């Protein structure tokens, strides 16, 4: 089975070097740039003071145009339907988010050079670019997610043809089974206070690795 | 790309004033040259005296300017 | 190809493939619509929220229910549910798997004949069928004999079988379950001082129900102890940091089921009313059905239900007989669990309702069919 | 081609060009005439100055606000600073230019339909927008959720924001912001023998109290502090020469903020506004409101105003949750910034005002369009 | 009222001007029969506007706010809440009573409170009323003249009764029992 698994990393090798041209790809693009500035405020990644953020926002705001665009070209040749109107109702998102990681992290520029570091030396400045960071990439998994459905649903439909479709270069993991039972443990018995569970947040990355190449 | 955005005319205005402080290079070369030619046309005088004009007043706008970064 | 088994209950949607021990999809069945007014441009465009989602919006939602009592009021959105557990949650084709619906005992005609309709029109299934939820049950507990007591989110009904033979006469149904008791709880945290109002608010009782509350072996018992000392208050934190206290309301809440007079209703509780169905069977099959007792859904999953249980009808039944009660602990998808078995079985591959029948009879061939 | 974003307070006037980073003219927004006999012929003819020349010339002028308390009180001298800031400060055509305009929530109507009526009928611009300061506020911010504190020149108002959703019934707007902390300066500054009754000498005060003063942590402890020692004194020099001298007068200013009943006001501090608005939210989204506490305009630029706010909430909050203050360097101009980001953006670019459909609708297209 | 009486450019901020307020809701506000008709013609004619005198000798002038007021009661939406208006609850509770009496429920309908005296709300209620019920009911609605003070009337009747008096709470069996023997006697 040892020659067998290199076949798996040479399909799955084979599309990073895309040029950008498949919607997943891209997304992959986008959120390993936003685990950079993430984990800016650990202080544990790439980026060092606040203008490597400022040069990060730039890259990842960049992107989101192309990714507009990719996903404007399925929704155009789908015909009229509930998965139509969800794709363009993100990205209506895409284009707010973009545009306000652009003029914001021109802001946060010109303040570095007028009043010094010392005016953003503490870190509170540097998350107003990284929420933007992430409320961008919740955009972008629900988009992207929106436009594999509208693929595979309408693939035999007229208006494909001649399309980059993720239903052609793209498959679903099937979702992993559910519990049974949540076991319980001895913690809830030192706590006198019983508190409403915490809901859980999907993260991006786990988001975007259920999908497989053909 | 999908809007305007700041950093693409910032970068005009940089180039624009990069123009701006060459054209005025290129004019005194323009009137070094014209001037340290001993012969002399018809067609010259004007020019020369238009390019001494718009140096000596580009100057006075440099040195006007240098004083507003000190106190 | 592998089936699907589809448990839509009135609180919680479960999902699935035939074959498998456990579902995949498990999310509240709740559609949510905005009631505030959008200014930021942009981020009104999305209209309609469905399940996980929906549930963490509740701020700016209201929620409603398609489901209620077990029977389907609203079919647009029961639609927008159908169409998110197929393509967000199980993420599969709906036209090339057969579909296994699910339905209660004594619902309207009217009602799994709509089911089909839109099943084969609209999803292009290859192939459907209908199951009761408290047959579904027994083949979860690995038993042909006994009595299903099935207390969901809508409703509470009895169903005995014998041999795998059905008393189509002796089935009883009950229109008390989880819902209503949350509505209880609400009603009776004013004493306190503690108002709910919201749909949004509704959730968080329910939390509590769940949380907090237990079923009392002697209730007049527990209502002295309650008076005369604090050793039965409990703490409850609120999302926005407030703490409330509970005292004796804990097993108040649950002990409507056994006296329904509380919430206003004439019914009997559901110890007398699996007494009385079990003695509208025969008197030769009586012997066993006292024992085999199965308890399956969300609300019999009170601390000391079966306890309770127990102790009401060996009172009733006579000193002679033995009582028994069967609760495993994971009877809250006792009714999928059962559904798998039955899809995956090797004879049940000939009784499927496939698209050239409905084609030739209509709608109306579920009723002669599926049981 | 470029679309103007004006944003007119009660003291200070802002514009520029949409899609840049920074406003290209901020001047008061003042109208100042003559008081004094003319003697010099050919020098009197000037009747009206606006704007900075009016600051320059004090001494032989009688500066008036056409704005007061966010409402335009005097349309024949707003036109004037309208027209300074379209020729003299941009030096733009306003018939190539659409414009975007700003006012502040809970204002009377008539303020936006005469504001509209100008815009059209003199300026002549193709297309037109009037938002709302503090929703502008978040999108500078980069946030979709928070409650913003705007406090400007005239009016100070909370406005609660989720997931880009306004919750109108929990805006609160309170007449108290630095205009009103100037009047009592003067009043205060009487005890040491200063007198400043011109209106010219308002100015002076206004600067006076901008490099002086500060917002004290605990009000109480600080006034002990000022009596017992002369550490808190400092010096301002007058225009004259004269030099003047401000002891517990610096803290004492700033703090009617937090307790209003200093100038006769019934109304309660800002910093239990804020948490009267929050606790007016739902339940469910008062975690998010919390955080993300959003401060903008320059009356919340005084020292220690961000700290104070923090502890002040934090003693009313429970215990549980955390509080959190954002008070960017650039908040000045915060309001602006918001309305380059919205002007330029590409989704924004259907709901303008265009100047065919006033022709249908007249002035009050504005209430159903631009809200 | 006093939020949207800030459209017009008056303000009342202070304890003291709500009771101003309040005066003015009780002498210039009504319940709308038509919402939407009332709307239109408010927009048409300035026939609805109506002048009051505040202490000082101002005088303020009032529009359509007349009737937007009580519409809350009917659309409690205005003011951000979300439960269903007094015409709807009334109308549930019926509905949550068994069918052999929602006859005689349909019938004698009784307003009290000071709330009620809208000119109009009666005739507004039966409305909307038989808009849910089935049309082979009546709905009556019973609004007395004195219903303002209907809940006095009442306890006077109650404590003055011939067969009451032995339903009292002495004060000696509060002295041996404590205040909780107010839960099980009185109701
Ligand atoms: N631990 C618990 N204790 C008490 N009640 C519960 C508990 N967990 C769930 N419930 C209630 O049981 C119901 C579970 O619904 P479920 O068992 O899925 O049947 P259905 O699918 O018909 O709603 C929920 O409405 C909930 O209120
Ligand atoms: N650094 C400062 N410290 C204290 N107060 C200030 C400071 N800067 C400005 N102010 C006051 O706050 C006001 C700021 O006005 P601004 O927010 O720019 O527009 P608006 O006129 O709409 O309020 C000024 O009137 C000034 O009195
Ligand atoms: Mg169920
Ligand atoms: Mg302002």
């Amino acid at each position: 089975s040892f020659q067998e698994e290199k076949s798996k990393l040479d399909a799955e090798v084979s599309k990073w070097d895309d040029s950008g041209n498949d919607i997943i790809v891209l997304a992959k693009q986008m959120c390993m740039i936003m685990m950079e500035m993430t984990d800016f405020t650990r202080g544990k990644g790439p980026l060092k003071n606040t203008s490597d953020v400022i040069s990060a926002a730039k890259k990842i705001a960049e992107a989101g145009s192309r990714m507009d665009k990719l996903g404007r070209t399925i929704a155009d040749h789908c015909p009229d339907s509930a998965c139509k109107q969800d794709l363009l109702a993100y990205l209506q998102r895409i284009a707010l988010y973009c545009h306000q990681l652009n003029i914001c992290s021109k802001v946060k520029a010109e303040v570095q050079n007028l009043g010094g570091e010392l005016v953003v030396s503490g870190v509170d400045s540097a998350m107003s670019l990284i929420q933007a960071a992430k409320n961008l990439m919740n955009a972008v998994v629900q988009t992207v997610k929106a436009s594999y459905v509208a693929s595979t649903k309408y693939q035999k439909s007229q208006g494909m043809a001649s399309l980059n479709l993720p239903a052609v270069s793209w498959k679903m993991k099937a979702p992993e089974k559910k519990p049974l039972v949540k076991r319980e443990k001895q913690d809830e018995t030192q706590t006198k206070i019983k508190r409403a569970s915490q809901k859980k947040h999907v993260n991006p990355v786990q988001a975007l690795s259920e999908f497989k190449a053909m | 790309s999908l809007s305007p955005d700041p950093w693409k005319r910032d970068a005009r205005e940089k180039l624009e004033k990069q123009q701006q402080m060459h054209i005025v290079d290129m004019l005194s070369k323009e009137i070094h040259e014209l001037q340290n030619k001993v012969d002399r046309t018809a067609e010259e005088s004007d020019r020369l005296r238009k390019l001494m004009l718009e140096w000596q007043f580009q100057k006075r706008l440099q040195e006007s300017k240098q004083k507003d970064e000190d106190d | 190809t592998t089936a699907l088994v589809c448990d839509n209950g009135s609180g919680l949607v479960k999902a699935g493939f035939a074959g498998d021990d456990a579902p995949r999809a498990v999310f509240p069945s709740i559609v949510g619509r905005p009631r505030h007014q959008g200014v930021m441009v942009g981020m009104g465009q999305k209209d309609s929220y469905v399940g996980d989602e929906a549930q963490s919006k509740r701020g700016i939602l209201t929620l409603k229910y398609p489901i209620e009592h077990g029977i389907i009021t609203n079919w647009d959105d029961m639609e927008k549910i159908w169409h998110h557990t197929f393509y967000n949650e199980l993420r599969v084709a709906p036209e090339e798997h057969p579909t296994l619906l699910t339905e209660a005992p004594l619902n309207p005609k009217a009602n799994r004949e709509k089911m089909t309709q839109i099943m084969f029109e609209t999803f292009n299934v290859p192939a459907m069928y209908v199951a009761i939820q408290a047959v579904l049950s027994l083949y979860a507990s690995g038993r042909t004999t006994g009595i299903v007591l099935d207390s969901g989110d809508g409703v509470t009904h009895n169903v005995p079988i014998y041999e795998g033979y059905a008393l189509p006469h002796a089935i009883m149904r009950l229109d008390l379950a989880g819902r209503d008791l949350t509505d209880y709880l609400m009603k009776i945290l004013t004493e306190r001082g503690y108002s709910f109002v919201t749909t949004a608010e509704r959730e968080i009782v329910r939390d509590i129900k769940e949380k907090l509350c237990y079923v009392a072996l002697d209730f007049e018992n527990e209502m002295a102890t309650a008076a005369s000392s604090s050793s039965l208050e409990k703490s409850y934190e609120l999302p926005d940091g407030q703490v409330i206290t509970i005292g004796n309301e804990r097993f108040r809440c649950p002990e409507t089921l056994f006296q329904p007079s509380f919430i206003g209703m004439e019914s009997a509780g559901i110890h007398e009313t699996t007494y009385n169905s079990i003695m509208k069977c025969d008197i030769d099959i009586r012997k066993d059905l006292y024992a085999n007792n199965v308890m399956s859904g969300g609300t019999t999953m009170y601390p000391g239900i079966a306890d309770r249980m127990q102790k009401e009808i060996t009172a009733l039944a006579p000193s002679t007989m033995k009582i028994k009660i069967i609760a495993p602990p994971e009877r809250k998808y006792s009714v999928w669990i059962g559904g798998s078995i039955l899809a995956s079985l090797s004879t049940f591959q000939q009784m499927w309702i496939t698209k050239q029948e409905y084609d030739e009879a209509g709608p109306s061939i579920v009723h002669r069919k599926c049981f």
